[PDB]
């Protein structure tokens, strides 16, 4: 029906965080995902960009 | 501590009679591992051991 | 729910539920046919009367 396209950059460690359900100060303080949350999650080093 | 005991004599060190404080510890980014269990990390605050 | 946040929580309170709800199968099984066997002796005891 339609697709939310959330972009962002992080740390490496904190990508683990960005799993639905999951809890950190960045799945807390800034960005969470619903626990009921459907969709797909990419990620990728930009050290070169 | 400065030093910790080898695996074959591994250290234990007992922990009663004290007030803990395990959101300090969790919201420490030192951490490179950190699984619970048998208990949420988070909930820990609210349980009493 | 006081140990387990709520993804895991989930998977063990499913657990619980369906035993219970097995339980409460088994209960409801058994009074039925309990209750069959009372109105047969309540006619029979009526035919009497």
């Amino acid at each position: 029906t339609n697709v939310y396209a959330d972009s962002f950059v992080i740390r490496g460690d904190e990508v683990r965080q960005i799993a639905p359900g999951q809890t950190g100060k960045i799945a807390d303080y800034n960005y969470k995902l619903p626990d009921d949350f459907t969709g797909c999650v990419i990620a990728w080093n930009s050290n070169n960009l | 501590a400065t030093r910790f005991a080898s695996v074959y004599a591994w250290n234990r060190k007992r922990i009663s009679n004290c007030v803990a404080d395990y959101s300090v510890l969790y919201n420490s980014a030192s951490f490179s591992t950190f699984k619970c269990y048998g208990v949420s990390p988070t909930k820990l605050n609210d349980l009493c051991f | 729910l006081s140990r387990l946040d709520k993804v895991e929580a989930e998977v063990q309170i499913d657990r619980l539920i369906t035993g219970r709800l097995q339980s409460l199968q088994t209960y409801v099984t058994q009074q039925l046919i309990r209750a069959a066997e009372i109105r047969a002796s309540a006619n029979l005891a009526a035919t009497k009367m």
